[PDB]
RNA sequence: GGUACACGAAAAACCUUACCUAGACUUGACAUCCUUGGCAAAGUUAUGGAAACAUAAUGCCGAGUGACAGGUGGUGCAUGGUUGUCGUCAGCUCGUGUCGUGAGAUGUUGGGUUAAGUCCCGCAACGAGCGCAACCCUUAUCGUUAGUUACAUUGUCUAGCGAGACUGCUAAUGCAAAUUGGAGGAAGGAAGGGAUGACGUCAAAUCAUCAUGCCCCUUAUGUCUAGGGCUGCAAACGUGCUACAAUGGCCAAUACAAACAGUCGCCAGCUUGUAAAAGUGAGCAAAUCUGUAAAGUUGGUCUCAGUUCGGAUUGAGGGCUGCAAUUCGUCCUCAUGAAGUCGGAAUCACUAGUAAUCGCGAAUCAGCUAUGUCGCGGUGAAUACGUUCUCG
């Protein structure tokens, strides 16, 4: 037991990369750390932007682009340090970030 | 006067107005930045205020002591309402 | 009028050339302005190695650089000098204390990235090789590596004011609309004594299918 | 060269269990929202039944049946004058025109709450008080004047 | 006259009252948003290539 | 006894509960007043009509919670949820359930707005 | 005020267009001295109307506010300043366009010949 | 004109600002090299000044030398890149070879059949490629997954996967494409949408995304600071944006949030200013803390009216960030109640969530008379004979 409750938020800008990171971490922390829930997700905050195309004229001439986001959550009542010890051997792809809230 | 200040310290125009008042009120100086809001004691002066070409000796009107010198200076010259 | 479905192809059907996540909306601009200089310097400084692409990750002023090249031997060089020069240059360009780790990996049919293709085509155009034969050289460069169908265009100036004389190559299955197509499009702005010339290449990494999601 | 495209409508309203009431609610729908229009039409039917003491549904359907239109026009010119070809219009447009005329003539009074005047106009159109019945009569009469222009092909 | 804007980026704006957002390569001072720090034309053209992390052609 | 279905309409989700009873129909959602929480609509009485072509409306007390949308949004959501819970009772009445657009979710959401189109399809006018 | 004893409708409407009292202040006056916005009243008892006029004059007096507004316009116009020059041209001073906006100040559809010089 | 009208520019008291005036900067405001070092370039309040700038003190390191340094100034017929017109069209290009005496044709066309060169069939034809569909996301029913701060009358909820729907089957009917009916499925006929613009096309526009050959100025198209103008204005057109009103105005009880938005932003909550907001004070880097969802419901009034529509314009009092709110920022409290009571040609969006309507959030930001614009959400119509006038 290390932390009474660790809130790990997985924030990414793709569904596939976030799912890959979630599965990787949930499979590597098991066996060195116990009492961790599965892939618990969070509602996302994907946004859409629209940027003009023509240099000067026709403001209506724009292309639309997506700023996607996808989030998972883990609430670790029981935490072991070794959970992160192996995290550097299966190092997370940079498309996903882990926030310790 | 920012519609929120009746008596506020400008901290960079009070010196000039005080020095001018220290004779009787000697008006003409060379100060024309629109960062200088007038307040109590800023009652009567002429500044070489800028229009865009020249610094005419614009009188800071005593009718209102909050509206700044930029208002008092005519810094526009339109077509003089022509039909063209 | 002239668009390639590559922005949607890169990112939801493929990856980015510079991908990184962040929690703030302010350092993103600084990171995106900073990493482009490193990418451009690595591209221009190393063309004998034909550096296919560079991946940049930036998190909290922490910059990591990965390099994929068509001829990685020139990146290391003889007696392993160029590798040391590259390592020190990249370590210094990202910051005095910024961490850096690099690995050397190759890609199947190495000359399949449109970047080096366009760069070498421009070099051939301005390297005593006539325009038709430079076109053929670029076509061989993409083809002899092991790549699929080729689209090559050279627009701009012929040292004149006419716009109704040029040549262009299309060979094979290049759907401009298929999202899952694995197409690389690159452009080079070459400075000639009469203006700037745009050399554009669309090269198929392979007619990909059943792989429409990010990896 | 658009071909035939089907028309669409919505489900009836329980005040009458008919589609005409709901379509009137759709047409008179202000704020783009049908709750206010539904309330307006419910009060309209209440004021219809409390005036002249006659059942609202038969009154409303008689109004929409006597406002009933039977024509649409295809314009065409010869050299400097344009005349008309009367064409059979689908019944969807016929009932739509009837209901739209009812709705538009319902609110053309400025004296009180809209409830009394919409009720009065529905009553008038049912009792053939000329607000839109004259349009049907004129269409029927000019159906003996535009078929002459329909006959010759210029 | 790009050096005016360049040095104005380098020279300290005496207060936040000098509101302008620019890029180190882009000369325009309009729509160079703080999220990416680059011109709208630059951004859209490089987004046809899909290089910015989490930027793809929008489809809801 | 306690059934629990799902229902959606116009970015509105519903969690429904039905139980075979002998009440009058129990027309209420979120367990509050239908006078003001339910605005003037046609669903305010058409909620328990799908109970008529199924397990009698005297059964299946309406115990529903809502999430999101507008006064007709969660209304359609809860109606679909109640009929989904009805499906759990007698699927062999579905011959008159799917036909009335009850088991069917309309697959309909408000059309996404576009640049230049401040509404959904409306655009600037061209008067001289 | 003190003129125009109400008729044909309630009192919240009568005072909306008399200097110093508008819709909001008419509603406040109605809520203050028990004016009773009932089913329909045209003229209340004449024991409260004296107090009604007294509290309406408590709000800036119509004759007084007419002079106040006129003198404020004159003083903002008599000065030699930008606001004065915008005043004397019958054009908006809050900051507005006078090319096609600023209407009822530039007249309703006062279309003129817009001469173009190349 | 289509193919510039809330364009670039997604916000002007200094900049944004690209112009002008003034003061300043001078191998230079930017800079390099060059010599060479090690504690200062930075920085502060004065002070003349508007600060520029000279200024004194100060806290891994920076500087003089001359080559030269910076260019948004255009030349878009010099262009790259960029999009748009037709048009996301209904077709297009290319090779083999054949047919012509050459231009050229062929296929690629035509009958069936589609949004499509969709395919079949036939034909000197054979195929290769491009555009619409195609992966992609977005969308709905079910099953299922992990489990809080969800649900809890629980694996619902969220986000993850799969099944499922592909005229699929049956009957017509066509050698084929592909149409119709029933039912299954939630969703059936390219299951809703789009992504990408075929050949060109306007040497359209872009020298200014960045530039760019050319010229154009460099102790001066370079640069700092101060200010003003882009919101001037006899005015017009375009768009939104308030209206010309009882679905509307006022009063009173009164629901559902969302792409979701949020770190110095959302700010819970408390108090007060009838008001802009102030004082107090968490939490929220967000499933957590907010961000109210509103219109709509319920009843009463105004009971018809330049009008309980419209605060246009205008001003009195404060409010906001902001050094400072004046030209070139703004909000309410309050007041004038103009014009306009549906508008001449000329018109617009439209095939169900469409027109129509109402709220919310956001980049811009110091600020906003951005009302824009973007995005979301809610509620919720008609019509569509057919291209006949029609244009594409």
């Amino acid at each position: 037991v290390k932390y009474p409750e660790l809130k790990i938020k997985l924030e990414s800008y793709d569904s596939t990369l976030l799912d890959l990171t979630t599965k990787k971490i949930v499979e590597v922390v098991k066996g060195v750390d116990v009492k961790i829930k599965g892939p618990l997700p969070l509602p996302t905050k994907k946004e859409v932007i629209t940027i003009i195309r023509s240099p000067h004229v026709d403001k209506a001439s724009r292309e639309q682009f997506e700023k996607n986001r996808h989030k998972r959550l883990m609430i670790l009542v029981d935490v072991n340090q070794g959970a992160i010890d192996s995290l550097k051997r299966i190092k997370i792809p940079v498309g996903v970030t882990l926030r310790f809230s | 006067r920012s519609a929120k200040k009746g008596a506020f310290v400008d901290a960079h125009l009070l010196k000039k107005v005080i020095d001018m008042n220290k004779q009787e009120k000697k008006r003409p100086i060379k100060t024309w930045s629109r960062r200088s809001t007038i307040f109590p004691e800023f009652v009567g002066n002429t500044f070489a205020v800028h229009n865009g070409k020249t610094f005419i000796n614009v009188y800071v009107t005593d009718d209102m002591v909050g509206h700044k010198l930029g208002e008092f200076s005519p810094t526009r010259n339109f077509k003089q309402h022509t039909a063209n | 009028q002239k668009v390639n479905s590559n922005g949607l192809r890169f990112g939801i059907n493929k990856n980015w050339i510079s991908r990184w996540t962040a929690n703030s909306h302010a350092q993103t601009a600084k990171w995106l302005i900073e990493d482009e200089k490193i990418r451009n310097l690595f591209f221009v400084n190393y063309r004998n190695a034909q550096v296919s692409n560079v991946e940049i990750e930036r998190t909290q002023a922490t910059v990591d650089v990965f390099v994929y090249a068509a001829q990685p031997a020139f990146l290391i060089g003889s007696e392993n000098k160029n590798i040391q020069k590259i390592t020190k240059q990249i370590k210094q360009i990202i910051g005095r204390t910024t961490n850096l780790d690099l690995t050397i990996n190759e890609i199947g049919s190495p000359m399949l990235s449109a970047r080096i293709i366009a760069r070498d085509l421009a070099n051939a155009i301005e390297a005593r090789v006539p325009l038709r034969t430079a076109m053929r050289q670029s076509l061989i460069k993409v083809l002899k590596a092991g790549a699929n169908g080729i689209k090559v265009l050279v627009s701009g100036r012929l040292n004149g004011a006419e716009i109704a004389r040029d040549k262009m190559y299309i060979e094979g299955n290049m759907p401009l609309s298929t999202l899952r197509a694995d197409i690389d499009y690159a452009l080079e702005k070459a400075q000639t004594t009469y203006g700037v010339i745009g050399v554009k290449v669309w090269i198929n990494r392979g007619m990909i299918y059943t792989k429409g999601l990010n990896r | 060269r658009k071909n035939r495209a089907p028309k669409r409508t919505v489900l009836p309203d329980p005040v009458f269990n008919n589609t005409l009431v709901t379509r009137i609610i759709n047409v008179i729908m202000e704020d783009g929202k049908k709750g206010l229009a539904q309330r307006i039409l419910y009060g309209a039917f209440d004021l219809i039944e409390q005036r002249t003491k006659e059942k609202p549904l038969t009154v409303f359907e008689r109004a929409v049946g006597n406002v009933m239109p039977r024509l649409e026009l295809r314009v065409r010119r010869i050299a400097g004058s344009n005349y008309q070809v009367p064409t059979e219009v689908p019944q969807d447009r016929k009932i739509a025109l009837a209901l739209r005329w009812i709705a538009m003539f319902a609110r053309k009074r400025h004296e009180k709450t809209m409830l009394e005047k919409i009720a009065n106009e529905i009553i008038d159109a049912s009792n053939n008080t000329g607000a839109a019945i004259k349009k049907k009569d004129d269409t029927h009469k000019m159906a003996e004047a535009n078929k002459a222009f329909a006959h010759m092909r210029w | 006259a790009k050096k005016s804007l360049k040095v104005k980026q380098t020279r300290i704006p005496k207060f936040a009252v000098r509101a302008y957002t620019r890029c180190q390569r882009c000369g325009r001072a309009r729509a160079v948003l703080s999220h990416f720090g680059v011109c709208r034309l630059c951004f859209r053209e490089l987004a046809y290539a899909g290089a910015i992390p989490g930027v793809k052609k929008a489809s809801w | 006894q306690s059934y629990y279905g799902l229902g959606r309409r116009k970015s509105s989700s519903a969690k429904v509960y039905l139980t075979p009873t002998q009440d009058k129909g129990k027309i209420t959602v979120n367990r509050r007043d239908p006078s003001e929480y339910f605005p003037n609509k046609l669903v305010i009485q058409d909620m328990e009509q799908p109970l008529d072509l199924t397990d009698l409306k005297k059964n299946f007390d309406i115990n529903v919670v809502v999430k999101g949308g507008g006064f007709t949004g969660q209304a359609g959501a809860i109606r679909l949820g109640i009929v989904r819970a009805l499906l759990q009772f007698n699927p062999e009445l579905k011959k008159i359930l799917k036909s009335k657009k009850l088991t069917t979710r309309d697959k309909r959401v408000k059309e996404r707005k576009k640049f230049g189109l401040y509404g959904a399809r409306r655009a600037p006018q061209f008067t001289k | 005020l003190g003129i125009d004893i109400p008729n044909q409708k309630r009192i919240e409407i009568a005072l909306t267009y008399i200097f110093g009292i508008g819709l909001s202040r008419s509603q406040a006056i109605l809520k203050q001295a028990n004016i009773n916005p009932d089913k329909r009243v045209k003229d209340l008892t004449e024991e409260e109307f004296v107090a009604i006029r007294n509290v309406a004059s408590a709000y800036k007096i119509e004759g007084d506010l007419r002079r106040e507004i006129a003198l404020n316009i004159k003083h903002l116009s008599e000065i030699g300043a930008w606001r004065g020059l915008r005043h004397r041209k019958n054009l908006p001073v809050r900051g507005q366009r006078t090319r096609t906006n600023a209407r009822t100040r530039k007249g309703p559809r006062k279309t003129v010949a817009n001469k173009k010089i190349e």
